[PDB]
RNA sequence: AACCUGGUUGAUCUUGCCAGUAGUCAUAUGCUUGUCUCAAAGAUUAAGCCAUGCAAGUGAAAGUAUAUAUAUAUAUAUGUAGAAACUGCGAACGGCUCAUUAAAACAGUUAUAGUCUACUUGACAUUUAUAAGGAUAACUACGGAAAAGCUGUAGCUAAUACUUGCAUUAUCCUUUUGGAUAAGUAUUUGUUAGAAGGAAUUAUAACAAAGAAGUAACACGUAAAGUGUGUAUCAAUCGAGUUUCUGACCUAUCAGCUUUUGAUGUUAGGGUAUUGGCCUAACAUGGCUAUGACGGGUAACGGGGAAUUAGAGUUCGAUUCCGGAGAGGGAGCCUGAGAAAUAGCUACCACAUCUAAGGAAGGCAGCAGGCGCGUAAAUUACCCAAUUCUAAAGAAGAGAGG
RNA sequence: AUUUCAAAGAAUCAUUCUUUUUAAAAUCCGAUUUUGUUACUUUGAGUAAAUUAGAGUGUUCAAAGCAAACAGUUAAAGCAUUGUGUUUGAAUACUAUAGCAUGGAAUAACAAAAUUGAACAAGCUAAAAUUUUUUGUUCUUAUUUUGGCUUAGUUACGAUU
RNA sequence: GGAAAAACCGUAAAUCCUAUCUUUUAAAGGAAGGAGAAGUCGUAACAAGGUUUCCGUAGGUGAACCUGCGGAAGGAUCAU
RNA sequence: AAUAGAAAAAAGUAGGUAAGGGAAGUCGGCAAAAUAGAUCCGUAACUUCGGGAAAAGGAUUGGCUCUGAGGACAUUAAUGU
């Protein structure tokens, strides 16, 4: 016939899966679900290839049957389920909580998080729709639907979201003084303050972002994730704090240990 | 069927490969005539259901000027914009001119305002003259071949004048 | 006046029995022409009063032919870089484009067209702005560098 | 490593070729071959033909068991297994070839305000009931036909298969509250009113008509109140179709092509999932062309890329990935979210197997293996452990794959 | 061919690189900031991996791979409030000329360009805004102010060799 | 409510007839080009090659060629 | 009309028509037959470029019931005959 393609070659899979050349022929194909294929990881990769609690896909299946993994406060059950851009992985046997974040090279690391901050997540809204009876709803990059959102919150504003009720605690404006995290552009995996906004009719919109070392780079509006307000990042950043060393310096640092 | 296997923009005869795909469709055309309501269900791609009315007679007709509708039997097909064949054969199609039995509207007006919402817009004499003789000229608006019913509106003013002149120099 | 093709012509979405004609704003920094707006004409593929709308690319071209009902043929001339010789050569492409009754377009006029949903087999742009400009010789042989 | 030599003559210097030299993820072949790692391999010739075997199924809390087997407590209670079968979901992916095909397909680049979208995700629904209607399989009995994944009767009986169908909430006023009134999701029509996008005939709100479809008569036992399965609308998602722009080999001993048989446009329809000559009718008389149209050739699938390169380049790309195309040649169809599907189907032509001659069954460019073609190419191997996929998803399957 | 030439300061080794100011209009509170199109060019953005160039890494060496390293005859050490091995690596670039955004002085094009075309000040005129408002569920009217248009004046008024 | 069966448009396989194009390929006889030998007949060209050569052209001839007409020097003269 | 009636055979002569074959008949396709009107398509070698040409070779054609196309006048665009 000519249906949907269900297979995925290991070579054809995203580079940031970080799989080798010689390990079989087919990758896990992510199931359909709350984050885009190219913009996630399948849970198998997280358990086996990153954390190393399984050496085989089979061990991942054995782990998954046991209801000891929870993503987003709820138990999950399919191996190929997506990890998502911002979420909380909870491994209940050893009492470990991870929040998923980007490094500074462009791949996902599971980052050790305290029990207290584990009970919330950060959700970018992609759209806001007006549904019957004049009740607004917001639509998230986390695949999740938000009923009864503030009219004060607009499309690029992010929102802090509880995991027990699924309701909003507060929100972070996309104002030109807010911390932004880069999600998929060439300079993916950085944090900066938002210098400047440029609006182009009918076409892509670019935002100029400044690093803590005062380096500047530009990036496309589509992939920009608000991550706090000028006081602090609202979730705990991983080790390099979103700050990218330049290659020469990085190699110089590596040697000088 | 759809979208290829006809000549190049230059006038050239473009080659063919890619054997006809199902998603082209080009489903067989339906006439639909004036009789007793009879409709067939059609299963369209992706499980879109459509309704094939093959005969009809009873529509939803709207008096646009007062924004109100009544259901009425449709007396005859009298003019078609496109080919004369459809009107001759007594077959309905979207933009066709039929005649409706005006007793519902007449009854409504008498009940509501009196005499044979946004009140008192005062009819039109030409339309009124038609109205006394009890069967009134209307344009079907909905698509019978898609929607399984034929729904329309009473013609008015300038549009009315145009259809009257074309329909009936004059042979 | 306007209509005499064998179906009534209406300007749908104008409305007639309540309110207090019809035209739209087109955007992208273009200006809705006065001659479109206070003109009386009826159309369906006109970008200032049809159901059609502009989205996609915006290009400038030269009009070659005016001789179909409301439809024009524009040539885009351009310079093609040839890697072997570090040099250019002229090449060109015709885009058949819908017009409007609003403009009055003469062979050799410059026009700014926009992309839109397919309106005929090869009619896939529609004119947004008429930049008037006299030409010498024949437009088919002419070269403008836009 | 940005390299040159021998050959016109009696001797000479040029021009000029031929000859040498090296490489070639580029084939063949001759001789020889001790090791070890690594590993291409019936593409060029015949998209030629195929014997035999294998290559897609699926039930570990959770639709259906008086076939049958079984463990505890007192014929009864619970349960536990369960051949068989209906039903469900997949089998529309994979894998293989490269014949077709030169603005086609393809690559980057748009658009979808022109649309469809199962599984999965998150929001979350409206005009007899202490529990409803049959009829059917397996199964039983009698059978038929040389033979086929042939199936005839008649008697049974279930289902998350098929089929019915049961309240109650919301609006306005005195003023926590006391009264009155409303009450169809898509979809489609007519009428108007008008959180966002560059731009709305958009989201949306009202009025008057029609209106699908639904909102549990289903299964477990979960938290020291839960799960499965089905389900309307929206969004998300895995995607798909169209679609903008720009990019190609050789040929002028192919120069005018295209328009009755849609060519180019306008209007109106029909059709589509949707736009459109996509298709019908009526009307225009256009559209393309030496900046090479229209033809012809290609021992031409495209690209990522490959070989050779000092720098330009030149040749190559069946072949690991992506995309396209096709399943002997053409054509037409069913089902379903997804197919013009080929280990779905119907027919023709070209081939061709079994037959007691009445009829029946067929498609290796899946993997093996055979014949033929040839310059030219491997085992009828072992295994589902890994890699992954499909399932009622651990536990089963997979010549996908190792 | 031609339409904006230059001048001053600091760094550095004698040169080099860098900054300041110098016409005119509009605009903003005597001071503050905007000004043809396009090619071209610069940065950027957004780019599948394998391949390829390439950083890291003693596969026994190499072809390679994408890993690994460290301490410990079995514990120290660290840090967790009697428990827990620790550091990690999988960079970078390229990914047409076309398309997208972007700084630009030169070089090119092109636009604008006198059997004539302006720019402003004055006055009249028709459109809009502002203030008022006739009359027992609502129909009017009236002054003023702003953009468009008809008509004398006034400017370094207007054309490179 | 509904199986068989038919008719009509519409897809439209396939079969046959022409028509053109394409591709090799047969054929008496004709007429070329090359390759091979020591064969015949000449003496055309190279020297003023024993009539300067060569061109264009036309006619003739046994062939090499000869001749007319008009050119050229790559001529045998750069020059009273 | 330089006759009539009746009969009805050979033969004659002016005619028809023949299964299956299709020029085998004959010096010889002679005779006979086939074709043909029109509209719409399609039309070669070769050619003194004028032709060849109706070439060749196709298709269609009734009756009925409709539809469209094509004028002339005269009222003060529309309205009429």
């Amino acid at each position: 016939g000519k249906g949907i393609k269900k297979h995925l070659k290991r070579v054809n899979a995203p580079s940031h899966w970080m799989l080798n050349k010689m390990g079989g022929q087919y990758a896990p194909k992510t199931s359909s679900g709350p984050h885009k294929l190219l913009e996630s990881i399948p849970l198998v990769i997280l358990l086996r290839n990153r954390l190393k609690y399984a050496l085989t896909f089979d061990e991942v299946k054995m782990i998954l049957i046991q209801k000891i993994v929870k993503v987003d406060n709820k138990v999950r059950t399919d191996c190929t389920f997506p990890v998502g851009l911002m979420d909380v992985i909870h491994i209940t046997k050893s009492n470990e909580y991870f929040r998923l974040l980007y490094d500074i090279k462009g791949r996902f690391v599971p980052h050790r998080i305290t029990n207290e901050e584990s009970k919330y997540k950060l959700c970018k809204v992609k759209k806001i729709l007006l549904r019957k009876g004049r009740l607004s709803i917001a639509v998230t990059h986390d695949g999740r639907s938000i009923p009864y959102i503030h009219p004060d919150v607009k499309v690029n504003d992010t929102v802090r979201l509880d995991l027990e009720t699924g309701k909003v605690l507060e929100h972070l404006k996309f104002q030109v003084g807010s911390l932004v995290m880069v999600t998929a552009g060439h300079s993916v995996g950085r944090v900066g303050v938002i210098s400047s906004i440029d609006k182009n009719m009918g076409t892509y919109d670019i935002i100029h972002v400044k690093d803590s070392r005062n380096k500047v780079f530009a990036t496309r509006l589509s992939n920009v994730f608000v991550i706090g307000d000028n006081t602090k990042p609202y979730i705990s950043l991983p080790r390099e704090k979103g700050i990218k060393l330049d290659i020469i310096e990085e190699r110089r640092n590596r040697l000088k240990a | 069927r759809d979208g290829r296997h006809k000549l190049r923009l230059t006038g050239g005869k473009k080659k063919i490969h890619k054997k006809k795909r199902k998603y082209e469709l080009g489903r067989p055309p339906s006439n639909t005539k004036l009789g007793s309501r009879q409709v067939h269900v059609v299963r369209g791609r992706g499980r879109n259901y459509k309704y094939r009315a093959i005969k009809l007679d009873s529509g939803s007709f709207s008096w646009p000027t007062f924004g109100i509708s009544k259901n009425t039997r449709i007396i005859d097909v009298v003019y078609n914009a496109s080919n004369n064949e459809l009107v001759r054969t007594k077959t309905l199609v979207k933009n066709c001119i039929v005649v409706i039995d005006s007793h519902p509207f007449t009854t409504w007006y008498e009940n509501t305002f009196g005499t044979t919402i946004g009140k008192s817009k005062n009819i039109d004499p030409l339309l009124l003259e038609q109205f006394k003789q009890g069967r009134v000229l209307a344009c079907i608006s909905s698509r019978p071949g898609q929607c399984g019913k034929a729904d329309g509106y009473i013609i008015e003013g300038d549009e009315l004048l145009f259809y009257k002149r074309k329909m009936d120099k004059r042979n | 006046d306007v209509q005499h093709e064998r179906a009534y012509q209406k300007q749908e979405g104008a409305s007639f029995f309540n309110s207090k004609r019809y035209w739209k704003k087109v955007g992208l920094g273009f200006a809705t022409p006065k001659e479109a707006k206070e003109g009386v004409y009826v159309d369906k593929k006109c970008p200032f009063t049809g159901n059609v709308s502009i989205r996609g690319r915006i290009l400038k071209g030269m009009v070659i032919s005016n001789k179909m009902k409301r439809t024009i043929i524009i040539r885009r001339n351009y310079l093609h870089y040839v890697k072997k010789y570090n040099r250019f050569e002229k090449r060109h492409k015709n885009i058949p484009c819908h017009c409007s009754p609003c403009f009055d377009v003469k062979e050799g006029d410059i026009v700014t067209v926009g992309q839109c949903r397919p309106l005929s087999k090869t009619v896939r742009f529609n004119v947004l702005h008429v930049e008037k400009h006299q030409i010498f010789g024949s437009a088919r042989k002419q070269f403008v560098l836009f």
